Formats: C-alpha cells, sequence, structure tokens
C-alpha cells in the first residue's frame, strides 16, 4: 500500500535553506512523477515543483531558480532542496506521487509546515 | 438484498466485477480500454498491463477506483 512520509520541514528565517523529504512506500510503479504542492493560508492550491521518472522538472513561476528537485529511485524518494527563503514561501508543503503521471491516480502526502 | 461478488460502477464509468476482476494476471479490461481512448495514451496502458502482476490487491484497487 501506497504511504507518503514526508520529512524536513519546519522553520527557517528569511534567507535559509531547507530539505524537505519524501519517500514514497509500496510498490514502485516502473513510470512515475513526483514532486510538491504547497497551500498558503487561505490562497489556492499551488505547484511548487515536480520531476518524472525520465528525469525531466517542472518548476512554479515563483522558484525562479531557488529550489533543486532530485530523485533517488533506488529508494524510491524524493528530495527538495531549497534556497534564499522568504516570508511568501511560508505554507503547507504536500509531497505527491502520480503513478504513471496522471493526475487521477494521485496519492497525496500529510503535508509538511514551512515557516519563515 | 446484495449479493457478492459485486458490480462497479466508478464515478468515471468503469465496469468490472468486484473482486474477481482485480485478482487476475492482467486488468480489467474497462481500464485498459479507458486509457487507450478515453486518455489516449497507450503508454499508459502498457505500462499498467506490465505492473499489474507484480501490484497488491490495495493499488490495483486504487488504480480501478480512480481511474
Amino acid at each position: 500500500k501506497v504511504q507518503l512520509q514526508e520529512s524536513g520541514g519546519g522553520l527557517v528565517q528569511v534567507g535559509g535553506s531547507l530539505r524537505l523529504s519524501c519517500k514514497a512506500s509500496g510498490f514502485t510503479f516502473r513510470s512515475s512523477a513526483m514532486g510538491w504542492y504547497r497551500r498558503a493560508p487561505g490562497k489556492q492550491r499551488e505547484l511548487v515543483a515536480s520531476l518524472t521518472t525520465t528525469g525531466t522538472a517542472d518548476y512554479g513561476d515563483f522558484v525562479k531558480g531557488r529550489f533543486t528537485i532530485s530523485r533517488d529511485n533506488a529508494e524510491n524518494t524524493v528530495d527538495l532542496h531549497m534556497n534564499s527563503l522568504k516570508p511568501e514561501d511560508t505554507a503547507v508543503y504536500y509531497c505527491h506521487e502520480d503513478p504513471y503521471g496522471m493526475e487521477s491516480l494521485r496519492y497525496w502526502g500529510q503535508g509538511t509546515q514551512v515557516t519563515v | 438484498g446484495g449479493s457478492w461478488p459485486q458490480r462497479v460502477v466508478t464515478k468515471k464509468g468503469r465496469t468490472f466485477l468486484y473482486p474477481n476482476d482485480l485478482l487476475q494476471t492482467n486488468p480489467p479490461e474497462s481500464l485498459i480500454t479507458a486509457l487507450v481512448e478515453e486518455y489516449q495514451n497507450p503508454v499508459s496502458a502498457k505500462e499498467l498491463q506490465a505492473d499489474w502482476p507484480d501490484m497488491s490487491f490495495d493499488e490495483r484497487r486504487h488504480v480501478a477506483m480512480n481511474l
């Protein structure tokens, strides 16, 4: 059964860096997209970063070269290294796995808080 | 009333016999047809057909109910 475990959130004040980590438990589908969305309070859920099994990355507009997304398929994990963080980046960050890169099959993590 | 196994229709109109059609070496034919013609994604169909024998029941159910 797919469980998505998130870790690495928490507070760091402006200009800092964090590593969000997400490990996908269960089946390792031959192709999948993994990434992160965020929800700031009262606002609408946004895509932060995503990466397929082939290796292509997709970033939200606001990222602007600040973030790096990597994946270690051996352990079926994905890590987000965030740099130069700012007050606007404070939100709840949710991990997601999309079997075969399809939103209809998406699993969600429970969400991890990041605070500047 | 009510019986077992049960005919299932999903929120998106997929039909299979539950649980039998999810306990086989091949995925339910409706799901293969859905990926090919509805989504126009034969790649997904080929890959689901390949992963299915190794997929646990929870994951087959997850796919069947949400595809």
